[PDB]
């Protein structure tokens, strides 16, 4: 629902 | 770039419900983030992702999201919750900011009479050609207090070195002074005193060389 | 599990190079963000960067062109670098974990070191010196017997101090240290236990000055 810092080190895109 | 913005301070009574706001237009599209400071010691995170309590965390901490605004929620507040609360973001860039803290105080507490401690100057101390007196105040509360030094009756204004009051980890005060003599001046009186007053009330020690 | 341990210098001179060191242990050194936070005395926390351990980092960009953290996997420590230090860079310097793994917590701290004392400096280091308190009744107004060790004329903080290398905790208080108009700090460690008890067990006071490369095990004697 909202956005992250997603830095290096996530697979936070599915 | 951004600034988060929650008041310095907070004050409320005990079994009362404390709440703590952070706001900035960021935090619109940005979570934020909740720590605990206690004096002396390392954040610890009570509450991430605006609303999430990590397992370690009571349910009486909740987070609540509204627009630009998020609230810490404290219900059943006690003594033991007298600490720093700081609000944290982060954006998509990485600028991760913090907010200027929130000092909560709790209200209505008891009276804590100061216990006193004095030590004269050791006899290792004085062979090293120097004398101090060491008067240590703990357990006192509220966070005030007045320390004097006598000899033989008389007041002692210069060598006296004295800390501020500051918290103990059971939420009442700790404080030190310490009187800087020679070791003749030392020697030269029948007894020194540290007089201690704390609400209207004084506690004195004294030693003799 | 994951705990962190800051090294520091203690003290740094203005417009000199800061350099601090945290150690990783109890977890894996992957799937984090390794943090610099600090917070001077009296004021609020402030971000510095991060390291992750491909060598990939992030910073404060109030702080970037001082700035330079890095990581080395095989030895699990990370660095900080803080360039042309001013009196504004005189902190508590805490290393902090944001896990980064699917499930974690976002963009949060969830564990950190207990920081490193930083003065930024033109004054030396000196180490302590250390003075045995007798043991005494009369020393108190708390109707136990009192003994300790004061430790005096130190810079920069912190001293920290332990009595029969951790064995001894119970009635143990180390008071916050006092700054001297000298500029230099005094604290006292106080023991207080039943009058009883005394001449059944050894007193001995152990002194840390990290910032002073210093430690002094101080007996107390009656």
């Amino acid at each position: 629902r909202k956005r992250i810092h997603i830095g290096p080190g996530r697979a936070f895109y599915t | 770039s951004y600034v988060l913005t929650q008041p310095p301070s907070v004050s409320v009574s005990p079994g009362q419900t404390a709440r703590i706001t952070c706001s900035a237009e960021a935090l619109s599209n940005q979570y934020a983030y909740w720590y605990r400071q206690r004096p002396g010691q390392a954040p610890l995170l009570i509450i991430y992702k605006d609303t999430k309590r990590p397992s370690g965390i009571p349910e009486r901490f909740s987070g609540s999201t509204s627009g630009t605004t998020v609230t810490l929620t404290i219900s059943g507040v006690q003594a033991e919750d007298e600490a720093d609360y700081y609000c944290q973001s982060a954006d998509s860039s990485g600028d991760y900011v913090f907010g200027g803290g929130t000092k909560v105080t709790v209200l209505g507490q008891p009276k804590a009479n100061p216990t006193v401690t004095l030590f004269p100057p050791s006899s290792e101390e004085l062979q090293a050609n120097k004398a101090t007196l060491v008067c240590l105040i703990s357990d006192f509360y509220p966070g005030a207090v007045t320390v004097a030094w006598k000899a033989d009756g008389s007041p002692v204004k210069a060598g006296v070195e004295t800390t501020k009051p500051s918290k103990q980890s059971n939420n009442k005060y700790a404080a030190s002074s310490y009187l800087s003599l020679t070791p003749e001046q030392w020697k030269s009186h029948r007894s020194y005193s540290c007089q201690v007053t704390h609400e209207g009330s004084t506690v004195e020690k004294t030693v003799a060389p | 599990e994951v705990q962190l341990q800051e090294s520091g210098p203690g003290l740094v001179k203005p417009s000199e190079t800061l350099s601090l060191t945290c150690t990783v242990s109890g977890g894996p050194i992957n799937n984090a963000y390794w943090t610099w936070i600090r917070q001077p005395p009296g004021k609020g926390l402030e971000y510095l960067g991060y390291v992750y351990h491909t060598g990939v980092t992030n910073y404060n960009p109030s702080l970037k062109s001082r700035l330079t953290i890095t990581i080395d996997t095989s030895r699990k420590q990370l660095s900080l670098s803080l360039k042309f230090v001013t009196a504004a860079d005189s902190a508590v310097y805490y290393c902090a974990r944001e896990w980064a793994e699917d499930g974690d917590f976002g963009n949060a701290f969830h564990v950190w070191g207990q920081g490193t004392m930083v003065a930024v400096s033109s004054a030396s280091t000196k180490g302590p010196s250390v003075f045995p308190l007798a043991p005494s009744s009369k020393s108190t107004s708390g109707g136990t017997a009192a003994l300790g060790c004061l430790v005096k004329d130190y810079f920069p903080e912190p001293v920290t101090v332990s009595w029969n290398s951790g064995a001894l905790t119970s009635g143990v208080h180390t008071f916050p240290a006092v700054l001297q108009s000298s500029g230099l700090y005094s604290l006292s460690s106080v023991v207080t236990v039943p009058s009883s008890s005394l001449g059944t067990q050894t007193y001995i006071c152990n002194v840390n000055h990290k910032p002073s490369n210093t430690k002094v095990d101080k007996r107390v004697e009656p």
